[PDB]
This record gives structure tokens, sequence and C-alpha cells, in this order.
């Protein structure tokens, strides 16, 4: 029974940086692919990024490429979403997910194919 | 010698989940390429290993468990899951290392009129331990009086049937499942790619 | 064999309530057990489920707010409700669930009312006769229920006591009427006996042309 | 998840007749996880059928069930007066969901309501509020229109209705309609009227009063 708690959100000015964190209870963090989704209220939730168990393979939604970098520290059971050059379009609630390492990378975009989900943390980028 | 994965994946009959089968794979060469080619897999994911790198790996042993559940249940084949399957039929350990593969088997495993041959345990007092297989058929006691092997009020047969019909919705169709566990002991490895 | 729910009551929007369900004849810890609620005049809605081995499930409309649990010692099932909303107003039943064999045992339930209204006794007004009809208007009371009798219980045929309506004010209002032969209008007296236990209000109102 | 849709909303049939109630599922499901319940007013549901067709223990013989996939049926061979209640079907995915219910009511010869109108009492008028009440007594079938008219304008948005349960002796309904307005609005108008449309009435019937006259 793995619990994921996100933190690091808040209000930041367009163009700044923010570093999100998600801590998994337990000791089995290092088995899981860890992903971030985001949802603007009144919009669909969207895949943002994933990182495989050993940190060697990650993927990014196109709109964040070169701006976000996902990383992990298995010794701390923590996955990170570094968000640079932030944009009003990035304003959303950000959710952490933990799941199996997928043969088909496209499956990483599907919220229900994970195994545990976090409650979310708010990110608001203003002008 | 090649590891006999085809014997597991391509078997004509699969176990009911409550009596899941296990094949011990030892002293062989694991060519996971046969898995790579087929696109029929609706589920293919690994824990603590990357599926693409499987031919690069060595293990002391591999175990291969197989059975049939319904589609909406395939998500319970993962560590830390709850549900009738995970709780009462097939439990993975929280620190699982291995892979889960599944495919839709409506063609083989459903019958017009309903397949009743596939069972799951519906009643059980408490949760299974990881990799535990309970094949008991004892009448389940739901009240304080003993059942003495007789079905009746508060006395229920523990195993129940899926009604697998070929026209069911996809989440109610049967799926075949193979779980590959990778065992790493302080000993020489006998399964490599 | 029975299940008996307790703990229902009045709760302000946002307050918390804990329900209990004491069982006789089934072992709570050995069963799938459900809480199933029914809002007045509505259907049945499943709310939460607990497995004998401890797994728990919740309807989307209460996830995060409700917690199902049980006490083996007391053979009793609980439901913990938080951040209560007006929409959670309902009768709450516990039931034993045999899945393939359905839910065979049910409790009579316990009613949970979520509302800002303060408990107030009714004003009782006459509905005076123009077969004839006469009645009493039992207006602006909280919470349910009221009881209405006519002539201390003597007059019973021809009586219609209507279900209350919730007014936009959050108070209830209902009517009780009786039809009588027109020729008997001026020959008996007609009194409606209105009792509102929650506010300890008992009103006798005589109804005249 | 699975959505259960029951048909019809209300079934009007007489004692001794056969009843057929329907339950439709949004996806085709195993019939092993479909059950039927009966609920009487003020009472907990009673399980009647499990596995779509197996009669729960103790359930009388006149009840039976059938169906498969998306379409399931509850049949009552010959109705008993006690069978006129609400019925729900239930299906099990990860958890139970119910249909919305079908009410079995007693079919009966048409009967026209009698109609009475009650002006607000002076006592209530002291309080600053005026309730005008219209009564429709002992009619059948249940479908009935109450139209409030004030100085002949049709009033909409300021009235509430409620209806009794079908009467245990004559099988009719009764209906109470309350128009509420402030005392000040009440005193701006002369003619208060309740117009009733019903199958038992060859054309709609109006009862009225003129404020402050007799
Ligand atoms: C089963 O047979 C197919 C050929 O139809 C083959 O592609 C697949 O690899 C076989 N499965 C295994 C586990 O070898």
């Amino acid at each position: 029974q793995v619990q994921l708690v996100e933190s690091g959100g808040g209000l930041v000015q367009a163009g700044g940086s923010l570093r999100l964190s998600c801590v998994a209870s337990g000791r089995t963090f290092s088995r899981y692919a860890m992903g971030w989704f985001r949802q603007a209220p009144g919009k669909e939730r969207e895949f943002v990024a994933v990182i495989e168990w050993d940190g060697g393979t990650s993927y990014y939604v196109d709109s964040v490429k070169g701006r976000f970098t996902i990383s992990r520290d298995n010794a701390k059971n923590t996955v990170y979403l570094q968000m640079n050059s932030l944009k009003p379009e990035d304003t959303a609630v950000y959710y952490c997910a933990a799941g199996g390492n997928q043969y088909y990378s496209a499956t990483y975009s599907i919220w229900n194919e994970y195994d545990f989900w976090g409650q979310g943390t708010q990110v608001t980028v203003s002008s | 010698n090649l590891c006999p994965f085809g014997e597991v994946f391509n078997a004509t009959r699969f176990a009911s989940v409550y009596a899941w089968n296990r094949k011990r794979i030892s002293n062989c060469v694991a060519d996971y390429s046969v898995l790579y080619n087929s696109a029929s897999f609706s589920t293919f994911k690994c824990y603590g290993v990357s599926p693409t790198k499987l031919n690069d790996l060595c293990f002391t042993n591999v175990y291969a468990d197989s059975f049939v559940i319904r589609g909406d249940e395939v998500r319970q084949i993962a560590p830390g899951q709850t549900g009738k399957i995970a709780d009462y039929n097939y439990k993975l350990p929280d620190d699982f290392t291995g892979c889960v593969i599944a495919w839709n088997s409506n063609n083989l495993d459903s019958k017009v009129g309903g397949n009743y041959n596939y069972l799951y345990r519906l009643f059980r007092k408490s949760n299974l331990k990881p990799f535990e297989r309970d094949i008991s058929t004892e009448i389940y006691q739901a009240g304080s009086t003993p059942c003495n092997g007789v079905e009746g009020f508060n006395c229920y047969f523990p195993l129940q049937s899926y009604g697998f019909q070929p026209t069911n919705g996809v989440g109610y169709q049967p799926y075949r499942v193979v779980v590959l566990s990778f065992e790493l002991l302080h000993a020489p490895a006998t399964v490599c790619g | 064999v029975q299940l008996v729910e307790s703990g229902g009551g009045l709760v302000q929007p946002g307050g918390s309530l804990r329900l209990s369900c004491a069982a006789s004849g089934i072992t709570v810890s050995s069963n799938y057990m459900n809480w199933v609620r029914q809002a007045p005049g509505k259907g049945l809605e499943w709310v939460s489920l607990i497995y004998s081995g401890g797994s728990t499930y919740y309807a989307d409309s209460v996830k995060g707010r409700f917690t199902i649990s049980r006490d083996n010692s007391k053979n009793t099932l609980y439901l913990q409700m938080n951040s209560l909303r007006a929409e959670d107003t309902a009768v709450y039943h516990c039931a034993r669930d045999l899945v393939v064999y359905g839910m065979d045992v049910w409790g009579q339930g316990t009613t949970v009312t979520v509302s800002s209204a303060s408990t107030k006794g009714p004003s009782v007004f006459p509905l005076a006769p123009s077969t004839a009809a006469l009645g009493c208007l039992v207006k602006d009371y909280f919470p349910e229920p009221v009881t209405v009798s006519w002539n201390s219980g003597a007059l019973t045929s021809g009586v219609h006591t209507f279900p209350a309506v919730l007014q936009s004010s959050g108070l209830y209002s209902l009517s009780s009427v009786v039809t009588v032969p027109s020729s008997s209008l001026g020959t008996q007296t007609y009194i409606c006996n209105v009792n509102h236990k929650p506010s300890n209000t008992k009103v006798d109102k005589k109804v005249e042309p | 998840e699975i959505v259960l849709t029951q048909s019809p909303g209300t079934l009007s049939l007489s004692p001794g007749e056969r009843a057929t109630l329907s339950c439709r599922a949004s996806q085709s499901v195993s019939s092993s996880y479909l059950a039927w319940y009966q609920q009487k007013p003020g009472q907990a549901p009673r399980l009647l059928i499990y596995g779509a067709s197996s009669r729960a223990t103790g359930i009388p013989d006149r009840f039976s069930g059938s169906g498969s996939g998306t379409d399931f049926t509850l049949t009552i061979s010959r109705l008993e007066p006690e069978d006129f209640a609400v019925y729900y079907c239930q299906q099990y995915g990860s958890s139970p969901t119910f249909g919305q219910g079908t009410k079995l009511e007693i079919k009966r010869t048409v009967a026209a309501p009698s109609v009475f109108i009650f002006p607000p009492s002076d006592e209530q008028l002291k309080s600053g509020t005026a309730s005008v009440v219209c009564l429709l007594n002992n009619f059948y079938p249940r479908e009935a229109k109450v139209q409030w008219k004030v100085d002949n304008a049709l009033q909409s948005g300021n009235s509430q209705e409620s209806v009794t349960e079908q009467d245990s002796k004559d099988s009719t309904y009764s209906l109470s309609s309350t128009l509420t307005l402030s005392k000040a609005d009440y005193e701006k108008h002369k003619v208060y009227a309740c117009e009733v449309t019903h199958q038992g009435l060859s054309s709609p019937v109006t009862k009225s009063f003129n404020r402050g006259e007799c």
C-alpha cells in the first residue's frame, strides 16, 4: 500500500522556476516508474512526464520539452519535476503516479494504467 | 537450452485463478524476444526491471504463474493492490521484481451460454500472503454457528464462477495472465538472455 | 437475525457524524458489509464496502469524506462521515453482502439530516370549509416529523395527511385534510392535534367556518 | 461504471394479473451478478432474486427472473395486494449499483378528484405571509395538473405540491397544492383560483375565491 505525497507547488511569476517533489511511503519506490500528470480545472488531465525505475529512461509531453526535467532519488523515495521557464499555460494541479515500467511508452500517458496516484499540488503561474 | 516460455504462454488451457499454475524456470536461456514480437499483449509491464532490457539480465531462477481473470481485474495483478483477486486469489509481494503480461482471451475462454469452468475464491476470512495458493473447498462460515460441511444460511461455498460470455463488455471478458518473477539468490545465476 | 443502525441525527453543513450498525446473527468481521443510503423519495445508492480481510471501497460521491470500519469485539460496523453536505441527507442502511447471492440482510436504517435550519415548532393554521373539506396547515417546522390526528384520534375516515414539502427557507410545511358530509359541518367540532416532538410542541387547533 | 436503467417508471396493473418489470444494463454483464429487490414504503429493501433467476430463500413462488447480457426481467406471476411496491435491480462490478426503481401501482377505474380551495387564514395574514391551498381529493389515475391563477394570470414558480400514497381501500390518490405569497402581494389581487385538469374531468374544473368577500 504505497502513498504518494506531492509538494513544492505555489504561485510563481511567468518565466520562473519551481521544483515539485513526490514522496512515496514505504521502501519499494525503486521498483516503480514515476509519472506526473497535470489538470487545469475545467480541462482534461494530461500526461506530463515519466521516469523509469532506474532513472535511465524518461519521457516528456511535447509542450514541456526542454523546460521540465523529471528526476529521482531512490534513496529518498522521492521523484522530482523541475519546472523552468514557466508559462501561464502551465497553471494546473500536478499529480504524481507510480506504476509498472511499460513495454509500450505510450501506455505511460494513460492515467488508469498506473497503480498509485497522489492527491495533487497546485501550480499557478501569473503574469 | 531455451527456456520453455511457449509452454506457458501458448498453453491450450489455463488455470482458474484460485488454483493458479506455477512453472519453475531454471538452467536455460531466457529469450524474451518471443514476447517482443506479438502485439496481442494488452498488459506488459515490469517492476524493478525494464522490459526492453530483459535479454541483458541474469537471475538465479524465474517463476512463471498463469491463470484467467476478468479484464477489470487485471489491475489487481500488481504490488499493493486490493480486491477479490489480490486479497483472496493471487497476491504479489510489496517488493515484487518481475513482469506482468496479459491478453484478452474472449475467443478461448468464453462460451455462448456462459463459461462456468473458471472460478475465483469469493469468500475468505483474511488476506492471502504473497504467492500463496489456497485450493480449499471448505464451506465458508459467515456466522457463529459451524457449517459441518453443509451449505445453508451463513454457510457458503467459497468458490464462484465468472459467467464468461463472448458478447460481454470488454471489462467482463476473460484475460489470460502470466506473471514472471525474477529470483536473485546469493548463488550462481541459471537463467540468462 | 438483525442489523440495527444508530447515530443518525441533525448536522450542520460541514459537520461530522459517526454511524454504527450492531449485528446479531452474522459476524461482521467475516462478511462483505455495505452502507447503502436513500434520500427521501429517491433511489438506493451504494456508499461504501468493507471486505472481511479489511479492503474498503467508497462511492465517488463520498470518497475522501466517509470511512467505513468495524469493531470485532462489539460485532459492529461503523461509518464515519465528515464535511457533510446537504446532499448527504438520507436514511442510512447497513447490509450484509453475499455478492453472488445479493444483499440478504438489511437494517431499517438511521436518518441523517444535513441542514442549516434551527429546530422550530410549527404554526398551525386553519383550512376552513367553504361533500365538504376542512383541514389544518402545519407550516414552518424543523425537523421532520410531525404527527397529526383529528379529534384526539376519534375522526379517522376521510383524513389525508400529506407528505411535508421542504420550503426554500429550509423549514417544512404540510397539510392534513378531512372530507365530511356537508350536512355535518355545523354539527360536530373539528380539532387537529399537531405534535412536533423535536421542539416539544403540541398544538390543538379548532377549525370553524 | 455500469448504469442500470429500469423500465417502465411506473407500472399500473391490477391484483391477480401478471407483472413484467425490466432492467437494462449499459454494458453486457454476467447474469451471475444481477439481483432484484422489493421495497415497501418506510421499509428496508427485501432481496427477491439473485443470479438473475434464482429466488432468494423464503421468497414466494410467484416471483421469477430471467435475462442475459443487457436485458433482465422480473416477473410476478399473479399479483398479490402486497406486491404493489417499488422494485430495484442491482448489478455487481467492483461494487453494487442499482437501477432507479419501478413503482407497481394498482390500476383502477378512472375517478375524478373533488376540488376545494382554501384562502389564507387571518392568523397567518397577521404574520405577513399568505398561503393559499388547493385540495384534490381521491382521484385516479395519479397524473393531474393544478394551475394557479391570480386575477386570471397563470402563476408559476410560487407553489409546491405533494401527493399521498395510493389509498389502501379505494386505490386513489390525493394531492395538496400550496401557493405562497407575501401578505403585500396577496392584497394586490382579487381573484384566487385553482384550475384542475384530469382524465376524470370532461374539461378542467376551477375553484376560486375573491379576497375579502363571501
Ligand atoms: C506462441 O506462438 C507464437 C506463434 O504464433 C509465437 O510468436 C510466440 O512467441 C509463442 N509464445 C511463446 C511464449 O514462445
